[PDB]
This record gives structure tokens, C-alpha cells and sequence, in this order.
């Protein structure tokens, strides 16, 4: 069983990004990464994957081997493309209104996963908690594992130690995994207007009503989500072009003190 | 009775959260949006109220500032070359400012309550807003972590807190489309629906407003996936100029390294300052065979303390 | 987490500072001396390896109180100056004209986080007055000591918040009282790392009402001074008479602690005196001798070749009532099988002779006694 957890920030971002979209449901991931052993074995998770919950509901958090079959083959692709020895070592979701802790349901489907493997670890992140007794806002993550009770089945928590490791900058995949989230909405509301369409014999009407509650979705993950992306991609090109310009300084005012100094 | 609600993007939250995580200390930097008074529009209510005001203050982009004290000495006072230096962050409106304090009580510190009040002063922005941040580990265990946030503003010379939202597509976004179909056996509704369809319903089944919206929606993803390219090529060049500074540091920190009795003084003094002339010669050393003195040299020179009385 | 335990996990450029300001204990007079760092954090990221903590927690007693005050650096920035939070004190206003060594920060020296705390709780003292001034009344004994120096500017004060019912304050003020207890002796604690601390003697007076009625006062000591003057439970004070005249009441307590300090210290140097002389004369044989009070000697001297011991056991009131002198023998004990010995109190004395005419005398009485003393023990005890 896995003794430690270390996160490279580059893809604590995707999931906080990813956790922060939606407060109305709950949403998974996917950690891609390696083990490790030091000083101990650690789990060092270096991207994820977004994923889309069909079932959706309350607590109702799993993901399907066919989602796993995908993880796998991007688990390759990146493994051969970073020579990194990348396999699907852990998964997320979020718990938004709610406590980090897991439930009894979510450490089950942990222990259903670790039936898999041992080393399988999971996170969770609780979003906005709104209090305004202490009029503050507050957003926490854990990690875990599973292990059997003394008694029959009935499987117990057990904690992980988690750290975030300092990723100072932006790995491209991280942002190749970030772009990926308005896809897979724009994606979900497609579909569920396909799967509207398939008993064609309907109003007309209320086609053009169901085409308007399209087009009314689609503008507001727009306005939502796709533009407050794009402006924070913008405004940190504009910090990396000022970041890179006091840097260049810097770089100068440090080779004028180590030539002429000695 | 005014309120002051803070609003957030959670991208913007994300990017303050991961700057921090990279940092291995305290950082700071400052908030950037624009503030909207809007007249509260009462729900229920009478014509007997005092109808509140919000000042909605929208955070659009920050700015973090990649070194403590850049724009304030230890007492909070700003000096000249912050305004210039804030200008030189080429900006459009400041609205706040946010600092990440690692394991720390959620209320202000007695700098940054000097430091708010003097940007008040120096921008000219009486309404300005701090964003505290404490990140802490609960458990011992470091299995669980907290990041706990909250706004402070300046009403009677105290800050009292403030409430703020995070702005995502769970608000309201109300997914309807009606099922079953709402058929009618008349005549003249399906005549009128039928002759006016092929106006934006199409030819070929299909809607035009859905294409239109999906062709959009396909130019903003390209949009995404260009910025994304642009975005990653200068993350590289940040970070090999990052590495050329770090490694000229090193150098900088390296070079400067490398180019820079156990005897009872009090008792000493204190005897010679306590027998001036007379016998003198008492010292503290002796013959190890026979009971005569040998003399000692002391330093005889040091500066006593505490010279106080033999017997009263 | 204990000082001594705290110091192995602070972050070795910051450690200094709070190794200075631990070892001077206190900051102001205190009176509780429950000083303490409480929580400390690491305030960096967790991967950041060995010693690292630079964020704590410090209680700073206070007038009979403690303040809990958060104080923030940066391991990575050790140079930098701190940061404070003074706890749920929200309305404090310390002004920062006042903070010379926080203006002038400079690590160069270790005491700086001290000189600052240490001017920081003056600022404190100020901010009560502040809130003290808003009750009234009780300013007139305020300013009337202040007037006085010597007292005025050895002080601390305190003002308790408004009771929900009936809106009274509780106050009260904290003296250090001029007395030189420079001479006071030492005593030797069980833990010896332990430190008695600065030998003052502090006055605490505490009021319940918004008046001048039903007043508390208290004398917390100095644990060398407790020592010295033979327990706290076995000295009494003057009652708070009533009305306002602190300015009247402290120098009565002044006049009768240095009156008992000088009797006492008067009764050790004459003690010292003796000892001194007396291992000026006879050290060449000396046994033991209680080094830390000089309440007892214990000599070994010869008589044609026959050995024996000398007790000196010397009273409290020394410079009145004649020592006790002791002789036992080294080869006897007597049938119960203690050590035979024979006691003298009433023999050749004068209380005001100096140490030097004592040990005249002494070796003296023992040139005429000691072959009586012998004869009698080769006489009765048994070998
Ligand atoms: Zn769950």
C-alpha cells in the first residue's frame, strides 16, 4: 500500500480549475503519474484527466473501466511522448457544500478500485463553503485509501500524507488538459440534444424551444467559463511578457556585479 | 445600511491559489477589476425600508509582486517609487490587494492594517479591499489541507470582513428542453407553424441557431487552442530565464561566501580593583609542591560590570 | 511545545532572536513570569526539508495577565523584518513613530525582535491609559503616581473590558519597587538549569469597582528573595487603607521590605565574614561548609596525632547568639551507635567582634578544650 502522495502544482491547478466550474454537481478526474521509492513509496502525479459523469445524482461518484480503457491509451501516448513511465495512479472529485471527508460510497468504490491495485489512491476537494456566521469563505483537499474492517465487508477510511511539490511554471500538457473542459461541456450538451432529437415525430414548437435552451447553455458556459479562461490565459501572457522583462533586468544587474566585482 | 459583496472568477482564484503553491513563503500582489454600485431591486419588502446599496466589486485579473517590501518599509510607509513601480505594472483600475500568510490566524496584521489604510491614502481609493489568505495542514498527518480566504474593508478606522462569491456555471444555468410533444389537432396552428418553419428551421432537418452557436463555439475553441500555444512558448522562455537568474544567484550567493582565554577576567579585575597598592601580588595560581604564589598577568585592561560591595 | 524543545525546530538564521528573548524572560515586570512560545508553524512550503518553523505564537505576561501575540517571519527572507497580530486586542493602536528598532530593524543584532517587543508593550501600556482615561476616577492615583518618576516609569497597567451588567471596570496596576537587592544571597534549585530570574520584588494593586473601594493589593517576589526573607506565608503586608493614596501606601511597603532585606542580608555578610575568616585561618584542613547561605562549617584538625572534627553551626540572629561548636571524635561512637560528640554554646564570646578575633579565639578554645574532649571520649565511647 502507498505510505506517500506528492502533486506536482501543475495539475493541482487543473483540478482546482476543474472543482471551482461547477457547484450544482459533482465532478471527477483521473491522475496520471508514477511510483516511487525514497528516503518509503511515494505516488508523484504529474497530469490528469477531465471526465464526464453520465449518472450524475447525489454521492453516485464512479467511473467506468471504458473510461479507464481512454485513461490508459492517453497513459501511453504520454508516457512514450515525455518518457516518463506514466499509468493511471489515482482519481478525484469534488464535493462542493459538503465536507472533504469521504462517504461509506466513496470509500467502497476506493476499495473497489484498489481491488485493481493496492497502491490506487484517491482525492477529494471540498469547494466553497459559505458561512456567513464567520462571513468567510474556505476550500480544502485530502487524500485516502481503504482498507477491510475487523468485521464483515463494511471497509474503513485510512489517510494519506499529501504534498503539493513547487511546479514554478506551466507544463503544456496541463494547459492541452485545461482546454479540454469546455470541449467535454460544449460535448455533454450536444449529445443531449442528439438524444433529443431521436424521436424526430415532435413539435415544431417546441424543437425551436429546445434549440433556444441549446443555444441559451451554450452562451452561458461561454460567458461562464470559456471567456474567464481565455481572459486569465491572456492576463498571464501579459505577466510572463513583464515577468520575462524584470528578469532580463535582473540576469543584467547580475552579470555587471559578477564582472566587475571578482 | 450599504453592503460590499466581492466577486471572483474561479480561474482567478485557481492562478492566485497555484502562484502561491509555487512560492515557498509569503507573497503578495494586487487585485484588479472595476466596482459597480447597484441599487438593491427589494424582494417583498414595503414602502417602508431604506433600500440598501451594493458595491459589487468585480476581480478580473491580479498582479502578484515577486518579492516582500517592494512598495513598503517595516512601519507600512509606501515611499515614492511604489506608485511609480504600480504604474510600471502597467494597469487599467486597482480595486484591492491579496497576501498569502502560511499557518496564520484569520485577521489582519498590524502592517498590513498601516499598509491598507496608507494605499488608500497614496491611490486615492478609499474603498479598497484586502484579500487574506491563510493555507494551513490539519491532522499532523498532512493528509488534509484548509485554504481559508476572507475580504476586509475599512468602515469606522476597524476592517470589518466581507463576503465573497465565486462565480461558475452552476449559477443558473437551468438545462429545461421539453419533451413529450405539446401536439394540437388544429388546423390553422399547424398550418401557421408549418408555412413560418422553413424560415429558421432550416432545409434538411437541422436548426440554423444551433449551427450558428456551434460555429461559434468552434472559433472561440481555436481561439483557446492558439492562446494555449502562445502561452506555453513564453512558460518556456520564463522558464529558461528563470534558470539562467537562479543559477547567476547561486553564483552571486557562492562568490560572496568564498571571498570573506577561558580564564576568570571578572575575578581578576575585580581583585586588582579591590587591592590597589598594598600587597598586590594575589593572583590565582600557586606552587604546586610547596604553599607560595605564582604570579599571573591577567588582562588586567577588560571593562567590568557589576562592581558592587565586599561586606556591608 | 516546551522552550527546550522549540529551540531545536526553529530555522537556524531566525533562532537567534527567540533565543535571546526566551533567556531574558519576561518582557516588561510580568508578575505571572508564565512566559512561553505556544504554536509554530512551519510557514513554508511542506517539502522545504530540517529546521524551518518561523511563524509562532509568543504569551507575553503582563501585569498579571497574558497577551497571546502572533508573530510572523519568513525563513526563506531572514533578514526581513516581523509581522504581529495581537490576538482578539482588535482596537490596540500602537503608533509607529514610537518603534525606533522596528523603523531601524537590523538582524546585526539578536536582541532587535526584544528591543522591538520589548518597546511594542510600552506602546500597550499606553493604549490602557487610553481606554483606562474613559472610566475616570481612577486617573487621579494614575497621574499622581506618574508625577513620580522612580515609580511613574517602572509601571505597568491594565483595564479590564465593561462588565455586560452594570458597566464597571476592574483595573489594575503593576510597580517595580527601588530597593537594592543586589546583596541578596543565592540558593541552589533542584533542576539547576532552572533561572530565579532578575531578584526584583513587584507590588500588584487591583480595583473592582470604577472607584476607590475595595482594593487588593499583593507583593509577588523574586524567587531568591522569597528564599531569603523565609517564605512568602510568613511576611504580612499594610491593608489598603481606603480612599486614593497610592503615593502614600507604596512607600510604606518600600521602608519595611528594605527594613527586613537590610536586617537579613546584614545577618549573611556577617555569616560570610565568619566563613571567610575562618577559611582564611584553618581551609588547609577544611571539610565542608555550606557555600550558599554560610549556616554551617564542618573543620578536620589534628592533636598529636589524633584526629577530630569541628561543627560550627551558626544562628539566624549570627551577629547576637554565639555559634554552636561541636566536637566529635573519629574512632568512637557511642553505645546507641551515633557518632559520640560533645556540644559548647556557653563559652568565650563577644557579638561585636570581627571574623579575624573569632578565629583567635576559636583556636584558642580549642588548644585548651580539645585534650579535655579526647581524654573524656578514650574515657566513655568504645572503638
Ligand atoms: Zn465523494
Amino acid at each position: 500500500a502507498v505510505q506517500a502522495v506528492h502533486l506536482e502544482s501543475d495539475a493541482f491547478l487543473v483540478c482546482l480549475n476543474h472543482a471551482l466550474s461547477t457547484e450544482k454537481e459533482e465532478v471527477m478526474g483521473l491522475c496520471i503519474g508514477e511510483l516511487n521509492d525514497d528516503i518509503i513509496r511515494i505516488v508523484h502525479i504529474h497530469s490528469v484527466i477531465i471526465l464526464r459523469r453520465s449518472d450524475k445524482r447525489k454521492d453516485r461518484v464512479e467511473i467506468s473501466p471504458e473510461q479507464l480503457s481512454a485513461a490508459s491509451t492517453e497513459a501511453e501516448r504520454l508516457a512514450e511522448l515525455t518518457g516518463r513511465p506514466m499509468r493511471v495512479v489515482g482519481w478525484y472529485h469534488s464535493h462542493p457544500h459538503i465536507t472533504v471527508w469521504p462517504s461509506h460510497v466513496d470509500v467502497r468504490t476506493q476499495a473497489m478500485y484498489q481491488m485493481m491495485d493496492q497502491g490506487f489512491v484517491g482525492l477529494i476537494f471540498s469547494c466553497f463553503i459559505e458561512d456567513k456566521n464567520t462571513k468567510t469563505g474556505r476550500v480544502l483537499y485530502t487524500c485516502f485509501q481503504s482498507i477491510q474492517a475487523q468485521k464483515s465487508s463494511e471497509y474503513e477510511r485510512i489517510e494519506i500524507p499529501i504534498h503539493i511539490v513547487p511546479h514554478i511554471t506551466i507544463g503544456k500538457v496541463c494547459l492541452e488538459s485545461a482546454v479540454e473542459l469546455p470541449k467535454i461541456l460544449c460535448q455533454e450538451e450536444q449529445d443531449a440534444y442528439r438524444r433529443i432529437h431521436s424521436l424526430t415525430h415532435l413539435d415544431s414548437v417546441t424543437k425551436i424551444h429546445n434549440g433556444s435552451v441549446f443555444t441559451k447553455n451554450l452562451c452561458s458556459q461561454m460567458s461562464a467559463v470559456s471567456g474567464p479562461l481565455l481572459q486569465w490565459l491572456e492576463d498571464r501572457l501579459e505577466q510572463n511578457q513583464q515577468h520575462l522583462q524584470e528578469l532580463q533586468q535582473e540576469k543584467e544587474e547580475l552579470m555587471e556585479e559578477l564582472s566587475s566585482l571578482e | 445600511g450599504e453592503s460590499t459583496l466581492g466577486v471572483l472568477s474561479g480561474f482567478v482564484l485557481g492562478a492566485l491559489t497555484f502562484h502561491h503553491l509555487n512560492t515557498d513563503s509569503d507573497t503578495e500582489g494586487f487585485l484588479l477589476g472595476e466596482m459597480k454600485g447597484e441599487a438593491k431591486n427589494s424582494i417583498t419588502d414595503s414602502q417602508m425600508d431604506n433600500v440598501k446599496v451594493v458595491y459589487t466589486i468585480d476581480i478580473q485579473k491580479y498582479i502578484p509582486c515577486y518579492r516582500l517590501f517592494s512598495f513598503y518599509n517595516s512601519l507600512g510607509e509606501v515611499n515614492e517609487h511604489a506608485l511609480k513601480k504600480v504604474l510600471s505594472n502597467v494597469r487599467k483600475t486597482v480595486v484591492g490587494w491579496y497576501k498569502f500568510r502560511r499557518h496564520s490566524d484569520q485577521i489582519m496584521t498590524f502592517r498590513e492594517q498601516l499598509l491598507h489604510r496608507n494605499l488608500q491614502t497614496h491611490l486615492s481609493s478609499p474603498e479598497l479591499v484586502f484579500l487574506l489568505l491563510t493555507p494551513s495542514i490539519t491532522t499532523e498527518s498532512c493528509s488534509t489541507h484548509c485554504l481559508e480566504h476572507a475580504l476586509y474593508k475599512p468602515q469606522r478606522g476597524l476592517f470589518h470582513r466581507v463576503p465573497l462569491v465565486v462565480t461558475n456555471l452552476g449559477m443558473s444555468d437551468q438545462l429545461g428542453y421539453k419533451t413529450e410533444p405539446a401536439s394540437c389537432t388544429s388546423t390553422v396552428f399547424s398550418r401557421a407553424v408549418r408555412t413560418h418553419s422553413s424560415q429558421f428551421f432550416n432545409e434538411d432537418g437541422s436548426l440554423k441557431e444551433v449551427h450558428k452557436i456551434n460555429e461559434m463555439y468552434a472559433a472561440v475553441q481555436e481561439e483557446l487552442k492558439s492562446i494555449c500555444q502562445k502561452v506555453e512558448q513564453s512558460e518556456r522562455e520564463v522558464e529558461k530565464l528563470l534558470m539562467d537568474v537562479n543559477q547567476l544567484k547561486e553564483v552571486r550567493r557562492t562568490q560572496q561566501a568564498r571571498a570573506t582565554p577561558q580564564e576568570n577576567i571578572l575575578l581578576c579585575q575585580a581583585l586588582r580593583t579591590f587591592f590597589p597598592e598594598s600587597e598586590v601580588l594575589h593572583s590565582c595560581v600557586i606552587s604546586l609542591k610547596n604553599r607560595h604564589i605564582s604570579p599571573s598577568g591577567c588582562n588586567v585592561n577588560h571593562h567590568v560590570d557589576v562592581v558592587d560591595q565586599l561586606t556591608l | 511545545m516546551s522552550p527546550e524543545i522549540a529551540l531545536n525546530r526553529i530555522s537556524p538564521m531566525l533562532s537567534p532572536f527567540i533565543s535571546s528573548v526566551v533567556r531574558n524572560g519576561k518582557v516588561g515586570l510580568d508578575a505571572t513570569n508564565c512566559l512561553r512560545i505556544t504554536d509554530l508553524k512551519s510557514g513554508c512550503t511542506s517539502l522545504t526539508p530540517g529546521p524551518n518553523c518561523d511563524r509562532f505564537k509568543l504569551h507575553i505576561p503582563y501585569a498579571g495577565e497574558t497577551l497571546k501575540w502572533d508573530i510572523i517571519f519568513n525563513a526563506q527572507y531572514p533578514e526581513l523584518p516581523p509581522d504581529f497580530i495581537f490576538g482578539e486586542d482588535a482596537e490596540f493602536l500602537p503608533d509607529p513613530s514610537a518603534l525606533h528598532n522596528l523603523a531601524s530593524w537590523n538582524p546585526s543584532n539578536p536582541e532587535c525582535l526584544l528591543l522591538v517587543v520589548k518597546e511594542l508593550v510600552q506602546q500597550y501600556h499606553q493604549f490602557q491609559c487610553g481606554r483606562l482615561r474613559e472610566s475616570s476616577r481612577l486617573m487621579f492615583e494614575y497621574q499622581t503616581l506618574l508625577e513620580e518618576p522612580q515609580y511613574g516609569e517602572n509601571m505597568e497597567i491594565y483595564a479590564g473590558k465593561k462588565n455586560n451588567w452594570t458597566g464597571e471596570f476592574s483595573a489594575r496596576f503593576l510597580l517595580k519597587l527601588p530597593v537594592d537587592f543586589s546583596n541578596i544571597p543565592t540558593y541552589l534549585l533542584k533542576d539547576v538549569n532552572e533561572d530565579p530570574g532578575e531578584d526584583v520584588a513587584l507590588l500588584s494593586v487591583s480595583f473592582e469597582d470604577t472607584e476607590a473601594t475595595q482594593v487588593y493589593p499583593k507583593l509577588y517576589l523574586s524567587p531568591r528573595i522569597e528564599h531569603a526573607l523565609g517564605g512568602s506565608s510568613a511576611l504580612h503586608i499594610p491593608a489598603f487603607p481606603g480612599g486614593g493614596c497610592l503615593i502614600d501606601y507604596v512607600p510604606q511597603v518600600c521602608h519595611l521590605l528594605t527594613n527586613k532585606v537590610q536586617y537579613v542580608i546584614q545577618g549573611y555578610h556577617k555569616r560570610r565574614e565568619y566563613i571567610a575568616a575562618f577559611l582564611s585561618h584553618f581551609g588547609t584542613g577544611v571539610v565542608e561548609y555550606d557555600a550558599e547561605g554560610f549556616t554551617k562549617l564542618t573543620l578536620l584538625l589534628m592533636w598529636k596525632d589524633f584526629c577530630f572534627l569541628v561543627h560550627i553551626d551558626l544562628p539566624l540572629f549570627f551577629p547576637r547568639d554565639q555559634p554552636t561548636l561541636t566536637f566529635q571524635s573519629v574512632y568512637h561512637f557511642t553505645n546507641s551507635g551515633q557518632l559520640y560528640s560533645q556540644a559548647q554554646k556557653n563559652y568565650p564570646y563577644s557579638p561585636r567582634w570581627d571574623g579575624n578575633e573569632m578565629a583567635k579565639r576559636a583556636k584558642a578554645y580549642f588548644k585548651t578544650f580539645v585534650p579535655q574532649f579526647q581524654e573524656a571520649a578514650f574515657a566513655n565511647g568504645k572503638l
